[PDB]
């Protein structure tokens, strides 16, 4: 179950992916809609991330490395990577481990740790934010 | 449309390329079809690559990051699989 403004970070991210004509839908494009969600967003505040840069980080290789679909095809649509699948799946997978049903922005945020070639995660190690920070303030706040 | 619910040091992530292996099965016109769907070749460039796999046994298309390659890969070997050909599709660190 992901809750509504979860929802609603994934449903915009994937519209401005494709009326950019982006191939793919990347797990960085998730962790830039995230920034706004006020969920994962409170994580990264707990966290000291600069979120001003680390959007411009994001927004920079999705330029770079994101393939454009060219305006000849039109039966192909932008798509989710594999990596982007297993990081959602993941998400609702530790959640029901615990028991419950909830979905959050946060809970996103810890699954995309778990996917180690994936430049999303490489950025949040290097903003010195690690998976057990981020479920150190969901367990506990601060 | 999607369905969201059911679908020390530290270094970057390498980029990867991504290869097509020859076979004695599939047809020349499918690895073209291949390479102009998935990597957006024209029909004279994909055709050169065509060229390249049967004489050299296997040839690069692109060079995408870990995540990208990934998912490239994985569409290509799914396509060749539907149209009961075993074309294999792989990547390698670049
Ligand atoms: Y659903």
């Amino acid at each position: 179950m992901l809750n509504q403004e979860l929802e609603l970070s994934l449903n915009m991210a994937f519209a401005r992916a494709r009326e950019h004509r982006h191939e793919f839908m990347t797990v960085e494009h998730l962790l830039l809609a995230l920034l706004s969600n006020p969920s994962a967003r409170e994580a990264l505040e707990a966290c000291s991330v600069d979120l001003v840069a680390l959007r411009q980080e994001l927004e920079a290789f999705i330029e770079q490395t994101t393939p454009v679909l060219p305006a000849s095809e039109e039966e192909r649509d932008t798509q989710p990577t594999l990596s982007f699948q297993r990081v959602l799946q993941r998400a609702v997978f530790h959640v029901q481990s615990s028991g419950r049903n909830e979905v959050t922005g946060a809970n996103v945020l810890v699954a995309i740790f778990s996917e180690q070639e994936s430049q999303a995660a490489y950025l949040l190690r290097k903003h010195e934010v690690s998976r057990l920070d981020v479920v150190n303030f969901i367990s506990h706040g601060t | 449309w999607l369905d969201f619910d059911q679908l020390d040091a530290l270094k970057p992530p390498s980029m990867y390329k991504v290869i097509l292996v020859n076979d004695d099965y599939t047809p020349m016109e499918f690895v073209i079809d291949v390479l102009q769907k998935f990597f957006s070749y024209d029909v004279e460039r994909a055709t050169q690559l065509m060229l390249a796999v049967h004489y050299q046994g296997k040839a690069i298309c692109g060079v995408f990051t870990a995540e990208v390659a990934e998912t490239k890969v994985a569409m290509v070997n799914k396509y060749a699989r539907e149209n009961e050909h075993p074309l294999l599709c792989t990547l390698e660190k670049a």
